[PDB]
């Protein structure tokens, strides 16, 4: 599940995409299969 | 630590045509006036 | 291009970006001004 995650600000007419490839190493697994388990994506200090 | 970047490099699974026979894998990285000398940052052994 | 801390160019110019060992489009990691606490440093002997 790389870079599947990802932030899109939108500035007054801009806007700054950055994916969490571009961040973590650390991919939370799909497994524990058992069923609602979720999940967390965590992003560091997004000097946006 | 100072001014630089974290770079999180993926390799492929070995091949025995783009690696070689040795399934060992050291990553350099320099600044770099071609010639000035390159650091070896990583060592490991890439995986099957 | 900038002065940003975390800002390094992606997929750098004219050259390919790859060494034909990560053949991917998994480089980035880029971002992400902070990394973890570090278990295996200095300081590891405290945390352990």
């Amino acid at each position: 599940s790389s870079d599947d995650i990802s932030m899109e600000i939108e500035l007054n007419s801009t806007k700054f995409e950055t994916i969490t490839g571009s961040d973590v190493g650390l991919r939370p697994p799909l497994y524990p299969t058992v069923s609602r388990e979720t999940l967390a994506f965590p992003f560091g200090k997004l000097s946006i | 630590p100072g001014q630089g970047t974290y770079v999180t490099l993926i390799l492929k699974p070995y091949d025995k045509n783009t690696h070689g026979t040795n399934r060992a894998f050291t990553i350099y990285y320099s600044n770099d006036a071609t010639g000035s000398g390159k650091f070896p940052v990583y060592s490991g052994s890439l995986s099957v | 291009t900038d002065n940003n801390p975390e800002g390094w160019t992606l997929d750098k110019s004219v050259n390919n970006g790859t060494f034909a060992g990560l053949a991917e489009n998994g480089v980035t990691g880029l971002l992400q001004s902070g990394e973890p606490m570090d278990f295996s440093g200095a300081n590891a002997l405290y945390f352990w």
